[PDB]
């Protein structure tokens, strides 16, 4: 009857924060466990495995897991979560004397410490002479997220975390764009709940 | 082993028999292909613990398998359908659960080629807003009206590859989402500090690699064949 559970298709956790993924097993016969990571664009690392040996079996990067059987348990942990862990991450097993089976993976994503926050809506333009536009909303904390919009001829993306290493500096953004002649930056984020100090130029 | 996959990257048609080939160097016994995909993590399509046997895996349907050699484990999609699109791994494993995996196979079955499509790639310049507000600068890449979903983003800075200051949305969105053969569309933001968006000697470029048609592929449209290419957009400092 032997499976491997991971839940949440998308985890969070703080930068700076103790990361834990869970997982667990059901095999009676205690099994031989893995972890590996997939980071975007690219294939498949272990990260650490459980063979019978050391219960608690560490891996690179301060990553550890301890292989609990009376609760099933091979929960994958780091002390603090840096931004460049975001990635997604396999629990498997071995299964039939055979083959490993891979749990269905769990994503995480690092929630940046904005302690200066600075929500704003800017009106970006083509390089190239059209008055062609888009809106980046940017520079907000991790209260605030983005819906997508109401109007299916305005395009609006996820969040996303860019790291600019130059200057240690992390920020959120998303991008609305439309091709509709009545559309405004004003109004483009009208279906997010933006801060209250939201920055409107201009 | 060294074990290599090929193709890296293949889009077809459906109903084509569309083969996968794995080759390792080590002589494992054991070899195995999976298939990912989002939310199901990856999947045992079959494997085989030597020459004369093949066992199928929990998601056998639509593949068979051919073990010609200790070296080699060979995929095949019998006639290929949409939902075979996918990212496929092959793996050998030791008699201990070591596992080595190839790089990937990056497959897109589509039912259409008539309905294959390059992006057009836009940078979109910072604003003089942000630029006096924070004293970064931002560029938005746009590429959009693509097909399939089938491309990679990156930024090239005084023709360089540069990571810093970038972030690319996961996945692209439709452009018409009630639509089963949708274009895409696609975003990315580099940002920098206002002092180096204001040098004119700098030289911003977003690079799209698109993966389309091949040169085999017939095209009957009078509109540009949609091959496998790349389109970029770019920009230059600006003082004012």
């Amino acid at each position: 009857a032997q499976s491997v559970t991971q839940l949440g298709s998308h985890v969070s956790v703080s930068e700076g924060a103790l990361v834990l993924l869970r997982c667990n097993y059901s095999s009676s016969v205690p099994p031989y466990l893995f972890w590996y990571v997939q980071y975007p664009n690219q294939g498949l690392q272990l990260l650490l495995k459980y063979t019978s040996a050391a219960t608690l079996v560490k891996g690179i990067n301060g990553f550890e897991a301890e292989f609990k059987k009376s609760e099933t348990s091979f929960h994958l942990t780091k002390p603090s979560a840096h931004m460049s862990d975001a990635a997604e991450y396999f629990c498997a097993v071995s299964e039939q004397d055979d083959k490993i089976i891979f749990g269905k993976g769990t994503r995480l994503h690092i929630l940046p410490n904005i302690q200066n926050p600075d929500p704003a809506v800017y009106q970006l333009r083509d390089s190239k002479s059209s008055d062609k536009s888009v809106c980046l909303f940017t520079d907000f904390d991790s209260q605030t997220n983005v819906s997508q919009s109401k109007d299916s001829d305005v395009y609006i993306t996820d969040k996303c975390v860019l790291d600019m290493r130059s200057m240690d500096f992390k920020s959120n953004s998303a991008v609305a764009w439309s091709n509709k002649s009545d559309f405004a930056c004003a109004n483009a984020f009208n279906n997010s709940i933006i801060p209250e100090d939201t920055f409107f130029p201009s | 082993a060294d074990v290599t996959q090929t193709p890296r990257n293949r889009i077809t048609k459906t109903g084509k028999r569309i083969m996968l080939e794995c080759s390792q160097t080590k002589g494992h016994d054991r070899m195995y292909w999976y298939r990912q995909d989002p939310g199901l993590g990856l999947r045992l399509i079959y494997y085989s613990f030597d020459v004369k046997d093949i066992n199928k895996g929990e998601i056998s349907d639509g593949y068979s398998v051919s073990r010609q050699a200790q070296a080699k484990f060979s995929l095949s999609l019998e006639s290929a359908i949409p939902n075979q699109t996918a990212l496929y791994f092959c793996a050998t494993s030791d008699e201990s659960y070591g596992y080595t995996f190839g790089s990937g196979t990056r497959l897109t079955v589509v039912e259409d080629l008539n309905k294959v499509s390059p992006p057009e790639v836009a940078v979109f310049e910072p604003s003089e807003a942000e630029i006096s507000h924070t004293q970064k600068a931002t560029l938005v890449c746009l590429a959009t009206g693509f097909y399939p979903d089938h491309v990679e983003l990156s930024w090239w800075v005084n023709g360089k590859e540069v990571h810093s200051g970038v972030c690319t949305d996961p996945q692209p969105l439709k452009e018409q989402p009630a639509l089963n053969d949708s274009r895409y569309s696609l975003s990315s933001r580099l940002r920098v500090s206002a002092t180096f968006w204001q040098n004119p000697r700098n030289h911003f470029r977003c690079q799209v690699q698109f993966y389309g048609l091949s040169e085999n592929d017939e095209w009957t449209q009078d509109r540009a064949k949609p091959v496998t290419q790349i389109v970029s957009a770019e920009a230059w400092g600006r003082a004012d």
